């Protein structure tokens, strides 16, 4: 009595680049942008990517070298071949970068920047910080220092633009 | 940064930012985001006298963190 | 552990409904298979992600 | 002194090859022959450094 695995019914798998093997120019990069397991881009061709991990900002654009970015709390830019941008915002995950062209980035949370209010972010802040101020412990000020971190991060992406 | 010391995981790091992310959106959207960020569980062991004992292993609610 | 297993319903269709596992094998155990499948030509399709 | 910079060189290039051939393990056979070939270009200055000193001790 043997089982399938759960990855068997899914049937679209990735694509790995063999080490020796001639090289593409490519001109797209395949995104795929994912939340709680939900896909807002699939295999969506963009002209590029800007991502924020933890070491920095990185633009990917097609032939990016393999790598793995830990993502933190922050803007994401989508900008496709047409020069339009849609601008997302993210709260944690991961993105994987292929040297085939393509870049699956899962996100716990990812909303567009639109859908984000700054008077309510603002507000929200002043709390938290009150609370900071009388948090109990160390580790009760360092859950209030994360939802300050993404707060500002928020209020200072929507100041960006 | 400073709740990795303290013990937090980073499965608990992400939560505390979700639920800080969609306190963030419109209210008029923050009805379908918030479904997404609403705990609802807990942890049960029947009990030996018809009853129902939970369990306290780990936490809930981003508040007791 | 030396593994955590998922058994769950897979929805093929609206009548199909099969039975499907997600083995997640402990962290030391996935290192240094990820540690194999990095240095070794076996796993082929893993090395460039275990690097 | 000009074989200073040439050893030198040498050690550069062996020691970003040990660091290539960790995170490309499969791919020994092409690093190895261009470092190879990088330590006889610089081997090449130090035979013209060579040459000159021992023109400037013979004669």
């Amino acid at each position: 009595h043997d089982l399938p695995e759960g990855f068997e019914f899914m049937e679209h798998k990735v694509v790995n680049k063999d080490i020796h093997a001639p090289h593409e120019n490519l001109e797209t990069l395949r995104l795929t942008l994912t939340r709680q397991d939900e896909f807002l881009l699939r295999e969506e061709p963009v002209k590029c990517v800007t991502v924020t991990g933890t070491n920095g900002e990185y633009g990917i654009y097609p032939g990016h070298a393999y790598k793995i970015v830990q993502l933190n709390p922050s803007p994401l830019t989508v900008e496709y071949t047409d020069g339009t941008t849609k601008k997302y915002f993210v709260s944690g995950g991961f993105a994987h970068i292929n040297n085939e062209g393509s870049c699956d980035v899962n996100t716990v949370e990812c909303t567009l920047l639109d859908d984000l209010d700054l008077a309510i972010a603002e507000k929200e802040l002043a709390a938290q910080q009150a609370a900071l101020g009388s948090a109990k412990d160390d580790k009760a000020k360092s859950v209030v220092e994360i939802r300050i971190s993404v707060i500002e991060a928020v209020i200072a992406a929507l100041k960006h633009h | 940064s400073s709740w990795r010391d303290h013990g937090i995981s980073y499965l608990k790091y992400l939560n505390v930012c979700t639920e800080t992310l969609h306190s963030t959106v419109k209210e008029s959207r923050r009805a379908k985001y918030e479904r997404w960020s609403k705990p609802c569980y807990t942890a049960q062991r029947p009990d030996g006298a018809g009853g129902q004992e939970t369990i306290d292993k780990v936490p809930i609610h981003t508040k007791d963190y | 552990a030396d593994r955590y297993q998922v058994i769950f319903n897979r929805f093929v269709s609206a009548g199909v409904q099969r039975n499907a596992v997600y083995n997640i094998p402990s962290y030391e155990k996935w290192k240094e298979d990820l540690a194999d499948a990095a240095s070794s030509d076996n796993q082929k399709n893993r090395y460039l992600f275990a690097n | 002194i000009a074989l200073a910079g040439v050893g030198l060189g040498i050690g550069t290039i062996f020691g970003n090859l040990l660091v290539a051939c960790a995170r490309q393990p499969n791919l020994t056979k092409m690093l190895f022959n261009y470092a190879i070939l990088g330590f006889a270009l610089t081997e090449a200055i130090g035979l013209f450094a060579l040459m000159l000193a021992f023109l400037m001790l013979f004669s």
